């Protein structure tokens, strides 16, 4: 199970910029993928999921009307579309596979990462 | 909620549909489809003739 | 941040060290299951426990855990200079809107 | 988009009757057409349907077996006959150009109509 | 008379008049798009509204109308002597073999 | 509407024995149609399924790879082909209109039937 | 044969009599729409009711149903030497691979 | 690949008008055509399709029964003729080549167009 | 105008410019696959995109593209002076009897 | 109804093994097929399902990624073809026909198996 | 192994020996139906029950069983020598994702 | 079944050169023909086929336009001319039979093809 | 290059060499059938596989093909120094004008 | 998040009037949402509440039976469809997007409102 983080770099509040997620080793269309994010320094946020038939997508509370997540299942990619990026957005996304036990869930697999700057 | 694809769902076909033909689709020619010669055909046009030159 | 871990552990190798993981009656002491993830200095988080007691394959049966009231824990035996790491715990908040929470992280130094 | 019928008139019961509806302005053999009738003081009935190339025919429950619908697409022309006619078959029958929207159709240009009479 | 309509309504003219249509589970609830016919005493029927809220570039801006759940409106506004008439809705009950069903019809009096 | 049956008759088992139905007065072309059987003393069960378009076909239980269901509508019949045929098949075999309510369906019209019996 | 009925029931001319048909969570109380059949002695079955409660123009009102649960149940009203017939429940079973299935049948005798 | 138009001018309202797009380059006869126009200060209206063949035209609804497409493969020449022209027709008309991807169709060489000019 | 265009965008030399083509489930969430021409002052409008992201060879490698749900988008990055332009998207609405559908077309101003 | 599979034998591992199962005796397109295997002196162990039609697969997570399961329709067969070969993929493979009953599903009729062995 | 099978039983013939399968509240006491197969020495296994207790009309009524809360069960009355084989349980475990889950199944020996 | 090639040779850019495929052993006059070419150091490129009896021929997108393919079939010859010659149409063009098994073609028989050089 | 090929392939005489080729939706995994042609250095390619599995009498019952979704193949077994040659695939990409497409080809090379 | 109310104005008694609000920069399709009035020198009257998923309505006793709440996701649209207008319902009607906390809810988000005057 690979997972790999794509798109990141540096932009200018108020840019937009567009990451994604190539997958291999497993069946993408089985299931539900998220992001979350890592500001330097801090500990981990969730940012966003979405259903493995894309009918269905919650967002952090802090990005939602401002990110759009999506899914290509014939590519086996994830996207993640972000908007009106502020500084406070900096952060290393990851990419993590959906998985779910009982009263909760959890990512089992992780990606490696990629970092996107916000900065004038 | 669990976000993934449910195992465990009926896998075989499904004998409880309506059978019939569907009197509600559009009676319409369809103007989006590929208006071109289609370059995929047999060249060979010659396993099935009438052996008599008149019908 | 709705879960509360202490910001530093530490030990010596060989002792046994605790990390610590306390949220509320909207999260833990409401039921919903404790997963852990554990980061190293320069990568991605990897699933450490999950189910409050479970684990993947690719974990020593150095840790384990374990869920009471709002409380939560992840034991750590057997330290190695190894464990050095950032811990995480992770779990459901019922007031949120988001799928996940987290604490803050733990990091655990071993005094070699 | 002109819709032109002829061929109503008054008949016998068990007799049969054709009717033909002309068309110009549109190009004929492009689209499906229909039939509804009107019974004098009554509101509207569906009585069939053909498809733009003749591939498929549908009619009324009240009407098949009865009745057949056709068309010559080389003349533009639209027909409907009759057999068996009874006297519940009197009507204003009208000819229509079918549409269709998205989930259900519609018909969008509308002949002036025949009557047709069955009576003893 | 597959779909419920009134069989008549009223007011004077300038005032707001409308006229009901209901179905159920089988053609309007259904998801199947309603559609409304406007009929003249001596003619054929007119397409009024298409695609539920929809109209020809025929029909002046003093008719037009929405479906919900079950029910389906054609609003009339700004009533004129003009619009007495018979108007009728249409849709497709999915337990019929017919591609379409109409209401009972509705006729419209206009309190000159 | 009309459907009749033909082909009954009597065969030792082991034998093949071929049914139909020819029909009239509606468009054979656009109705789904079944097959069911009544043993003598017994009850209704239902043997065979074929869609209007030929496309699937669902078989009972009892029956399913001895029994064959088709149609040729050019020719406005439905056939029934029985192979291997059992003591056990011995039955009036009947022919129905396909007909479908909301969550199930049913049959409207029905044929005459005709009487199959295996034996030795 | 998995739709219950009992295999008579009886009554004088001018009698009201019922005939029950119960299933279970897999063909009534499972949201199928229970039919009828009524079979005279010498032919083949006619559709007596569809659709829980509908009937073909060819049928007077005299037959009835409705369901609820999973019991189905024909009603007959102003009973007449001419319903002595074989009448059949009808539904979909969700465990079998079969389109129909049918209860075992109830033989009316009208005691005249 | 190369299409050339000829045939604008000046139309009182009312008279007809027709357009010429020569092409060279490529085998006409293995295409189908297009025609879009552009009303001076607008954007593109699509106006009609002819198939290679023939078999099939259609047109936009603004100018169905008054435009004629029509094609002639022994000069490798698409036509257009615009009868019973309308102020509001006064357009550049361009030619030009059907292509098609997966689930919709393209232009890709184009024309240079003529102008029409329908003035009192 | 079927998928909507806004009149007007614009930047700099060496900035990012990005045009927008809003449908709807008729046009572009509908499954049809989303083009982009593009049509200098004086000319015929230039395949620029097909296929919602390839190009034709005459393209210089500073377009892109993309489509998502209903909306789709032709991104310009290395802005030049010479690419002013106006952009058109086109699609095929499954409502309508043409074979394509165009937005009303953007100018992209470069501000040099 | 019967399931007869071939293709087991012996490779060195890392080396790629197609198995297939054919069937008769029931109509291969109305049901969906399972694939389970038994390693010497072990129980059993679910590998995967594909549905009737093609659109879904699910694969036991010890072998996701490195088998893949298919079927053709059109020859009444349903294969496996396993890459990457391990020596704890020895085992007797077998198909079996889906049954589904009402919470959870069975397998109903079984093949007989063929034997895999993965070894030096 | 999922569901709990002894791996072990044993009778004279003519007696009455039983079988268990313990689960838990993801696969048993989760409301999933539970199967039964039988495997005989030299050959695939064989439906012996499904639906907990309904079974192929190819097998006798000497195999019975039920399903409580967490703990399902197959009983063998009349034991035979013939009954000598190998029994598993199956039922569907919400948190992996594949289809059936086994136990690991039981031997059955027949102390002749 | 035999196909002989003949016509290459070095030609300055701009010019002309024909190519001629001379066949026997099979009726030319009901077989289609393939051309394909090969430049040194590179794989296999469609070029053209024409129809068993001229009435229909394509290009490839690189050729089209400036390649002729015909027939005589009295002469059971193909022919292939080749106006303004680019550099980059130096390759060894051959001849094959053209065949056709279902869902797409192929060639049943190859000829050894010529060495076609345009050069400075 | 339509369909993909990898550049070489080698082993022992004796030993079993896979070639592959893979396309897309609008190539292979279309349904389109796949052929291989095998070209020795002097001259021109040979029929070696047709029908994506089935091949001319005029080749040794080495080889034989398959296919699964976009995977085309091609396999040699009992390979011998005499195989040295260049394997490539075909198919039809509905998405262009011709007749063919061809892979790059794959360089078998034997280990002799 | 930005909630627009539209369509107030002044009804003779006994009339109907339809309210509306616009929703954007969030996803309309995950929240429920509110209805709450002010008459114009009172405090809040709570009105209605409609479910995510349309599934379940309630509303006040003062106007239940009289007006109806629903919702259209593809619009990101609230409606209140009042109908048998009262002096009484004069008031500032204003949309609210559904929260909840524990044991109670809440609204978080508000719109601006609009006017609705009841009146001769």
């Amino acid at each position: 199970v690979q997972l790999v983080e794509s798109g990141g770099g540096v932009v200018p509040p108020g840019r937009s910029l567009r990451l994604s997620c190539a997958t291999s080793g497993f069946t993408f269309s089985n299931y539900g993928m998220h992001w979350v994010r890592q500001a330097p320094g801090k500990g981990l946020e969730w940012v966003a999921i979405i259903w493995y038939d894309g009918s269905r997508n919650f967002y952090a509370a802090s990005v939602e009307g401002r990110f759009t997540i999506s899914r290509d299942n014939s590519k086996n990619t994830l996207y993640l579309q972000m908007n009106s990026l502020r500084v406070e957005d900096t952060a290393v996304y990851y990419c993590a596979r959906a998985a779910y036990y009982d009263t909760s869930g959890y990512g089992d697999y992780w990606g490696q990462g990629t970092l996107v700057t916000v900065s004038s | 909620a669990n976000p993934n694809a449910n195992p465990n769902a009926n896998p075989n076909a499904n004998p409880n549909a309506n059978p019939n033909a569907n009197p509600n689709a559009n009676p319409n020619a369809n103007p989006n489809a590929n208006p071109n010669a289609n370059p995929n055909a047999n060249p060979n046009a010659n396993p099935n003739a009438n052996p008599n030159a008149n019908p | 941040s709705v879960l509360t871990q202490p910001p530093s552990v530490s030990g010596a190798p060989g002792q046994t060290v605790t990390i610590s993981c306390t949220g509320g009656s909207s999260n833990i002491g409401a039921g919903y299951d404790v997963h852990w993830y554990q980061q190293l200095p320069g990568t991605a988080p990897k699933l450490l426990i999950y189910g409050n007691i479970n684990r993947p394959s690719g974990v020593p049966d150095r840790f384990s855990g374990s869920k009471s009231g709002t409380s939560a824990s992840l034991a750590i035996t057997g330290l190695q200079a190894e464990d050095e790491a950032d811990y995480y715990c992770q779990s459901y908040d019922r007031r949120l809107s988001g799928s996940w929470v987290f604490g803050g992280g733990t990091k655990l130094t071993v005094l070699g």
